[PDB]
């Protein structure tokens, strides 16, 4: 399986195998313990790989339940009073961290429960304080563009996993507007980065207008492959134009910018498109299951696991 | 030999 690795890694208790030092007590690293979790249950309940077990499927199931739980409780640890989260207990709070907890509390949600009218004030701290009149987010107190670029994306990443859970106007009013942002900022592109967060940000909302579009034949564009037919295809985070070379080993943003391409991909359903990417992170993937870092890991797990799922 | 890394091209190439 593609998802081999997490799945046994999970089972074991074991760590993942990301690459990057994770200092202790952060929150970062907390959210990057319950991600491979996550997705493990996310694959064999959706998918229905409880077959998979062939003692007892219900007390298996509750056994991972209980580990997923166990992480939300740790992740409450970094929640202030006012409802953000902050990188290390004490510390001010980060728009970032924020939005990074929105999307593993928003995706645990499906299984097990969280609380509503937490992730509603979460939400609403993080719009009406930091949010910006173009709809683009800032964070605590060519360059700018790309740092708001990047944090807008990332933001609407986490809003609209979480959305769900707290539809509220004033939510739905900032998506609208930070999308915008994202729609009206993203092309002439800068880097290939910063073009591949901005789809797949995109790709969680309104599919169909012709601007997100326009993103993602850009980010086509830019596909690296190997073979005639592609038997791999990736991305680099910089644009041809910019850099015109080929790589010749595997980076963390190329990682990250290849999943991000990956999971537009798989929202507009390219399941042909999408082979030879699977193809190529399946290879880049270590033992364990992670890749170099925090955030490429996260993508490309999800990437995997959601291919896994529409596949097989 | 890390084989993904061999013969790798632009798909539109921008020349
Ligand atoms: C193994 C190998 C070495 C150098 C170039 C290629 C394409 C392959």
């Amino acid at each position: 399986l593609l998802v081999g690795e997490i799945l046994s890694a999970v089972l074991s208790q074991e760590g993942i195998n990301i690459l990057t030092h994770l200092p202790k007590g952060s929150a970062e690293a907390e959210l990057m313990s319950v991600v491979p979790v996550f997705y493990v249950f996310h694959y064999l309940e959706t998918g229905n790989h409880w077959n998979i077990f062939h003692s007892d499927p219900l007390i298996e199931k509750q056994k991972l339940k209980k580990k997923l739980k166990e992480g939300m409780l740790s992740i409450m640890s970094y929640r202030n009073a006012d409802y953000s989260y902050s990188v290390w207990k004490g510390g001010s709070a980060s728009t970032w961290l924020t939005a990074f907890a929105l999307r593993v509390l928003g995706q645990v949600n499906k299984y097990v429960e969280q609380n509503q009218n937490s992730i509603c004030n979460s939400l609403l701290w993080l719009v009406e304080n930091y949010q910006l009149d173009n709809g683009s987010f800032k964070e605590n107190s060519v360059e700018a563009r790309e740092n708001s670029l990047y944090l807008t994306a990332f933001t609407v990443i986490g809003i609209r996993k979480a959305f769900d859970i707290c539809p509220l106007v004033k939510i739905d009013t900032a998506l609208i507007k930070a999308d915008n942002f994202l729609l009206e900022n993203t092309l002439p592109a800068q880097s290939t980065f910063t073009l591949a967060i901005s789809a797949y940000a995109l790709s969680l909302g309104d599919k169909t207008h012709p601007q997100f579009r326009s993103i993602v034949s850009a980010l086509k564009r830019e596909a690296l492959v190997k073979g005639n037919p592609p038997i791999y295809r990736f991305w680099k985070d910089n644009l041809q134009h910019k850099d015109s070379s080929v790589p010749n080993t595997g980076t963390a943003r190329m990682v990250e910018t290849t999943a991000y391409a990956l999971l537009t991909s798989l929202n507009l359903k390219d399941i042909n498109y999408v082979n030879p990417v699977i193809k190529w992170l399946s290879e880049e993937q270590r033992y364990g299951g992670g890749f170099y870092s925090t955030q490429d890991t996260i993508n490309a797990i999800e990437g995997l696991t959601e291919y896994s799922l529409l596949v097989k | 030999c890390v084989e993904r890394f061999c013969d790798v091209y632009w798909e539109y190439p921008a020349v």
